[PDB]
């Protein structure tokens, strides 16, 4: 059946977590680092 | 570099509580190298007036 095949395929995907634990933590760290740098970066005037 | 400290609540607290030679040195040096360097061309002009 195509319907149940579609559902099971949407559900079966490993996504992340197929990595090691060191690697997965390292990845989740740089994602937040990049997002935070973008969100709170600041530039300021060359004279004041 | 998204962690900027002011002098009053947070720099003279590092200088007053810490015991890490490197942390104290970073604070003492950066306060003079980043703020002291802006006051020099103003003090030289204030003396004259
Ligand atoms: C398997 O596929 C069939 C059709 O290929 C699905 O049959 C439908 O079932 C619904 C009710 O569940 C009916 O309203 C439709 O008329 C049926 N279609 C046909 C062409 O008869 C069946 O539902 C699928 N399996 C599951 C679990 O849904
Ligand atoms: C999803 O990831 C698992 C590993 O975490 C893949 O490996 C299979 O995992 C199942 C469940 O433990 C074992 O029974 C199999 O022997 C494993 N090896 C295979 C199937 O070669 C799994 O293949 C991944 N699935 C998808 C769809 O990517």
């Amino acid at each position: 059946n195509l319907t149940v095949k579609l559902q099971l395929q949407a559900l079966q995907q490993n996504g992340s977590s197929v990595l090691s634990e060191d690697k997965s933590k390292r990845l989740n760290t740089i994602l937040n680092t990049m997002s935070t740098i973008y969100s709170t970066g600041k530039v300021c005037n060359p004279d004041n | 570099p998204q962690e900027c400290l002011l002098l009053e609540p947070g720099l003279n607290e590092i200088m007053a509580n810490s015991l890490d030679y490197n942390e104290r040195l970073w604070a003492w040096e950066s306060w003079r190298s980043e703020v002291g360097k802006q006051l020099r061309p103003l003090y030289e002009e204030y003396v004259v007036l």
